[PDB]
């Protein structure tokens, strides 16, 4: 048996400026695996529990997001930079699991229009 | 939408202690090229980084401890691809690298049934020299987020109404599910 892992990212609605909280930034489907703690989403910011998006205009405007999902209807989450935001460890749904990337907020506020990015590694420990 | 995928040709490697090496194929199943970045965690992996083109497969060499027990490492294989929001992902596919002495005489499934259970947490006891990589586990008919049980050791699980039946399947050397065992506690 091969160990195949896939990810699909479906973009969410446009975000308009503070930005609103709990906004669906986009949806991730992880597939191919044979628990939530076996999956870890990491980024350069390395903020525990959140993925951080940074502006490309050199002003270092940031906002954070969480990654969360539902089990067979408790809130669950993979590790994000090494820690879980909500829920106990749970077995992932058979075949594939959806996770929702959802907005939190800006610690600094004062965002500006433009492009914000993040580069995210998804580690799966089969 | 954006797609990502990395496939490793096996879901575990059983590495005979002191053997010269093993080969593992890696596939870039996507339509763009990636750099493949391979690592061992707690051995060399050649090449540690190389370009793998769209739809292509290549091979990695894995090359070399306690002599009574298995040891465990992880091989991780990462594919790095080339208010508006733009996120890029990379998959880092990790599998068990189980270093197994020749002296050990058998495999995990021969000792799968020997797991004994206690509550003190639900504590599994493993008297075998192998890792018991459990793929499915229940107690009181309730699901328990699973984990491996280390050789000659124990592991403790958080409890999920008075029922005492534990059932488990280990994952075998071919990455298949092994037989269901069941015991009263």
């Amino acid at each position: 048996e091969p160990a195949r892992i896939t990810l699909t990212y479906k973009e969410g609605a446009p975000i308009t400026i503070n930005i609103d909280t709990e906004l669906l930034v986009g949806t991730l489907t992880l597939g191919g695996y044979k628990t939530s703690t076996s999956v870890n989403f990491t980024d350069a910011a390395g903020d525990p529990m959140y993925l951080t998006f940074t502006s490309q205009d050199g002003n270092n405007h940031q906002f954070t997001t969480k990654v969360i999902g539902k089990d067979s209807d408790f809130d669950i989450s993979p590790k994000v930079n090494g820690e879980n935001l909500v829920g106990d460890d749970v077995v992932l749904a058979t075949g594939s699991q959806d996770f929702f990337v959802r907005s939190i907020g800006s610690k600094g506020g004062k965002l500006a229009a433009g492009k914000y990015t993040d580069a995210v590694t998804v580690t799966v420990s089969n | 939408s954006k797609e990502y995928g990395v496939t490793i040709g096996e879901s575990r490697i059983i590495y005979p202690l002191d053997a010269a090496g093993v080969m593992v194929s890696v596939k870039n199943t996507q339509d763009y090229p990636v750099l493949i970045q391979s690592r061992i965690y707690d051995f060399v992996v050649t090449p540690p980084l190389f370009r793998l083109d769209a739809k292509q497969q290549n091979s990695l060499r894995i090359a070399q401890f306690p002599r009574d027990k298995e040891s465990l490492k992880w091989l991780c294989v990462k594919g790095i691809p080339p208010v508006g929001v733009f996120v890029q992902f990379a998959i880092n596919n990790c599998i068990k690298l189980l270093v197994r002495p020749n002296e050990l005489k058998g495999t995990p499934i021969q000792f799968a049934e020997n797991l004994s259970w206690k509550v003190d947490k639900l504590i599994a006891e493993n008297p075998s020299p192998f890792y018991m990589n459990i793929g499915e586990l229940t107690f009181g008919g309730k699901s328990i987020p699973s984990h491996y049980i280390p050789p000659k050791s124990t592991w403790a699980f958080d409890l999920p109404a008075g029922a005492r039946n534990v059932s488990w399947r280990i994952i075998n050397d071919q990455g298949g599910l092994d037989r269901l065992y069941s015991k009263n506690v």
